[PDB]
């Protein structure tokens, strides 16, 4: 579209900052809008839901630096994001949260990268579900855009938002064993930096983990710790 | 008074994995950044990895990258190196070391080394 | 339905891609470089149903028609690179050629921020269905015309990924052995 | 009123600025360069009332509250430079930190033509007023995340100037010795 | 229905009971004695479905859910003995702990003539059903806090028997081999 | 009154247990009911309030063991309770909470003790405010019942609830320096155990810290940690 | 008002208490033990305004009247101890005595769960106000009659704490040097 | 292999206060209960205090009560004794020791002692 594109640009705001893009590549937006539904079979509509400040803050994760130089031809990890948090980032409120019941997780993801007008070569991000995950067989790379694919254009934007609802028909899951959304942020083609651009694509991966359901009561507080496995 | 005590190194097969440990004393460990540097027979010193305070950002050398993992336990003031994917180029005497940034600059000078643990990957 | 999957605008081999090997990768991508002249041919992609991978499983799992064939391209240009081609991009198995192809289905694209085109190929074929057999359903040709135009700039090369879709008909017919599966 | 003056979105020390000495100059400006990684900390600014100069006279001329603390940044980027950070940018004197700060008040900015942000800090403090004393009202932290992105380009470095304001309350209380004056 | 049987507030192993062997007997009974201090832990009972006998047959005869888990205690105190504890008494398999458990489901009981409490545990579990497998559905902890208070008195020791029930759902699912039976 | 007394007995319930007394001695109930008000001058009605599960759970503190044997003639500490938590008990959700703005604290306190019908000798608990606090000069002991005094009777009850609203005109405070309510649970006269009673008065002190206001925004999550001093 | 403070049913010296020294402590507490006979006198407390500490500051800070003098007792009995006394408990400065005192203001209490009595003394005095001077406003006497009755039991001794209040008048008059204060 | 290393003891004036430390290794410290026991010249052994796992319940001997305070740092696997109000009866060699409850009983047997730190309160 019209650059600066509608679906594009974009804005995510909460405490206590407005953070404004140049804009989401595109958007990996919401398609045929199939969530399955927040309540499905599964939740009786029974389930314990959240939607509390810590998760919607951010994943605020750090992302992998892509350079001119990887190609083309590249995967990513999954950033299961709760998995990420449990291993790393942990987001004290997050630690307390992790310390619960099967979760109902949507994403809601932001990826911000900025080299400068000088840089060109996108990175194709992907939404594939529970990850069988092997880096070879580029056929997988060919096979997605089918799952949430927003896009990064150094030459056209500094911020990508990829939202993801919830996979796993199970409508709620056990975390230490399973992995719901794996959001891959990969390059299809690589960035190449001429002099008139910024010397740095440090990737950042923000998520936003939205509307997460949990099904036992336990104790869930905004500290973290308790009693998972 | 800084005492950095290192265990865990021993002879290992190639493709093996070791876990080195280094324990610290006599300084506020959890404020300081910490690095592992190694020393190959017939070679000078190479900085391998360092970890930052909270166990936050860590950096590695390109040789060591995905094979070695650095982790701190601040509750027991200990430093860990998990060496996966061992190759003979990794044979060395490994030292733990403690760096400081001084006042408000960006350089991190080492102020204390440990004694050395040997890793023979052969 | 199966159709969204075949359907939901997929990306394509198309051909084997003089690879980097970026050309698996690619797939969707012909190359966009500057050029000594602009009109010269750089591509000639053959379409079936069989061949290029996403098309393959679907095609084996059925052996008739309903459909159309939409190929919509996207571009990774920069400020700094730009580009234009025209793509045929060809039904069924004609002329193999310049003008004949231009005479074909048609799209004219600007590759600036638009980042998407619709070149849709129809099966213009004597019968509603073509079955899965070896010789060819027919060619899709691309012509890159004018390169890229520029800056300082962007490393020179620019690439496109082609997109594939059919309507109108979404729905086919006759199921048959699907490429994926067990034994 | 006095308030527009303290108020009308001023610019800030904030800290002493590793100067050129651009950092008087600056003041408002942390540095924006590319970076080896993006997440690493480059700043940690301490706020009072006392300290950084515009804040100083006002603060001495009063010793109570009414207010909030708005820090809105502006950027001197180019086509060619770009940039993003996130700034905390922190009430009162907590955690000193990454996530704790992100957990804080919040703004996410794009530094492209927007050229302005609102990161407003509130005094989240047990009492409505804090008096002027030495230790600290609390920290404002900035994190530059990702640099600049680019062109050919712009000499590399990019800079921001921070802006400072309070509402809601515009109005304080208790006048006291104002920093400027005679004798 | 099967449910009243599983249901109608049964009594429990819970654990193996440092027995007299009163602890078969018991089952329902942790011990209540005076104590050197009151806060110290004396118990830690593990719940499944499998394990403790009444739960066992039902659980094998099904392998899914519907339910909740109500544990209501009763006391054999005297005029002369008295007593208080607090019991967690814990869903699913968390923290293993003091405060985490207090943070849990909750009941505060007086053990005087009331002679009954409702501490109900819910299955707070990612999925509506947990299947019958070995590691654990999760722990129920009890803490006896303050003993008994008294008289002349009653031989010192006091005992409680725990009660077990689920709602809301009374109804499960999938029948499977029931623990009792022939061959 | 009528034993088992109305004002008495008493019941406090939340997740996930009903805890039932024999009854609150009496009650140290609420008098001339002067709070000052939840909103006073002070909070514009501006202030950030709570009333969240962790605090109302419990203090759940442990209390000092009083025996036959101390007399008469005895103080207690203050159990400032937030002070207690910061030093000890810490109640992860509590740690996260402590890691904020001046607090608006009411109590709400429960003290449970039980020896048996056999035991007699009360313990007089007290509500005095910010504590100048010295154990001698028994005159202080004489001077209170004037501030929340519930009472303990081993011979008549196993549970005391003392509720306390908020002292310090300041209507909100800074914690590391000041101490709002100091709730003293002291004996006026000592318990004496004959044989027909339980061999144990282990005291427990529960609080319940109710409706606590905090005035900066910071970050307050149900984890604990942040950024106090 | 000042009055709630003097007022809100305070506890009393009353006398110096044959102490443990529980009798500071006490204060409120005469002793309750069994007794060789029941009628014998064990107490004789003198009231002013001056003397016993809570009364003292108030009395110095004023030197007139409005008021009445309510003394309500409370008991620390057990199941096992019981008790009864009668207390005079005496206005103003009469007879010093048995029957004369019984003839006085009057309360008859059961010391079982009631745990409170109202024996209120009035100032029956020629003038509305008595000023603060040395000899005496008058005596309060207590008589413990029958002890305690019992159990196994409770260590034997039982104690009472006396309570003090005035109405009707809450309000006095003429302020004067208050006992507490600076210099 | 349990290594319990103790520092901090030295000559102190009466009314003084010391802080003893003992650091542990080769066992999961944070699961085990830990005690300090002292040994007076011309005397046998007296258990002084023990602390329970999480740094939860701690108990003391009546002699030591309000004067001594026991605290664990689990993040660095260390044990602390803060000795206030020192009197000559407190002169002793102080040992840190590590106890275990075995399976599911109530006895805590010591399985490792440290080397001893001397506190001369004279």
């Amino acid at each position: 579209a019209e650059p600066e594109n509608k679906n594009v640009v974009q804005a995510t705001t909460t405490v206590n900052t407005t953070n404004l893009t140049q804009h989401p590549s595109a958007p990996t937006m919401p398609f045929s809008p199939d969530f399955s539904n927040v309540d499905n079979f599964h939740s009786m509509a029974y389930d314990i839901t959240t939607g509390d400040k810590n998760p919607s803050k951010l994943v605020r994760l750090e992302t992998h630096e892509w350079t001119p130089s990887w190609a083309r031809g590249y995967q990513i990890t999954h950033v299961e994001l709760p998995k990420v948090f449990w291993d790393h980032q942990d987001k004290p409120a997050y630690g307390q949260s992790r310390y619960f019941a099967a979760v109902r997780c949507g994403f809601h993801f932001q990826v911000q990268v900025n080299v400068n007008q000088g840089t060109a070569g996108s990175a194709l991000v992907v939404y594939e579900p529970k990850p069988v995950v092997t880096y070879d067989s580029k056929l997988e790379f060919g096979a997605f855009t089918n799952l949430p694919h927003v896009l990064m254009n150094l030459a056209e934007t500094t911020q990508a938002d990829l939202c993801i609802p919830y996979v796993a028909d199970t409508n709620y899951v056990k975390t230490d064993s399973s992995d719901l959304g794996q959001l891959k942020v990969y390059v299809w083609t690589p960035l190449s930096i001429p002099t008139g651009s910024a010397n740095q694509v440090d990737v950042t991966i923000l998520g936003s983990l939205l509307q997460l359901d949990f099904q036992n009561p336990r104790v869930f507080a905004q500290d973290v710790n308790i009693y998972d496995n | 008074e800084v005492q950095l005590l290192d265990s865990g190194g021993g002879l290992v097969q190639p493709g093996g994995s070791l876990r080195l440990s280094c324990a610290a004393s006599g300084f506020p460990f959890s404020d300081y950044a910490m690095s592992w540097i190694r020393q190959a027979p017939g070679k000078g010193l190479e900085w391998v990895s360092p970890i930052s305070g909270s166990g936050g950002r860590a950096y590695y050398a390109d040789s060591v990258k995905g094979r070695f993992t650095i982790s701190r336990d601040n509750s027991e003031g200990t430093v860990y190196l998990q060496m996966n994917s061992l190759s003979p180029d990794d044979t060395a005497l490994y030292y733990c070391a403690k760096d400081g940034s001084g006042s408000h600059y960006n350089n991190n000078y080492f102020d204390s080394w440990g004694q050395g643990t040997l890793v023979t990957v052969s | 339905d199966l159709v969204k999957i075949a359907q939901l605008f997929s990306v394509m081999a198309d051909s084997t891609t003089p690879s980097e090997n970026h050309g698996v990768d690619a797939k969707g991508y012909f190359k966009w470089s500057a050029t000594t002249a602009p009109q010269s041919i750089v591509h000639r992609n053959i379409v079936y149903l069989r061949l290029f991978p996403n098309l393959n499983v679907f095609v084996n799992s059925y052996s008739y028609f309903r459909g159309s064939l939409v190929l919509r391209l996207s571009v990774y240009a920069s400020t700094f690179n730009r580009g234009r081609l025209r793509m045929g991009f060809f039904p069924n198995a004609t002329t193999d050629s310049t003008s004949t192809l231009d005479n074909a289905i048609y799209t004219i694209c600007d590759i600036g921020s638009d980042n998407s085109f619709e070149i849709t190929i129809p099966y213009s074929f004597s019968t509603w269905m073509r079955k899965t057999n070896g010789h060819p359903i027919g060619l899709f040709q691309i012509e890159v015309l004018n390169r890229l135009t520029y800056n300082s700039s962007s490393p020179s090369e620019v690439y496109c990924i082609v997109q594939g879709k059919m309507g109108q008909d979404a729905r086919f017919f006759c199921p048959t052995g699907s490429v994926v599966t067990f034994q």
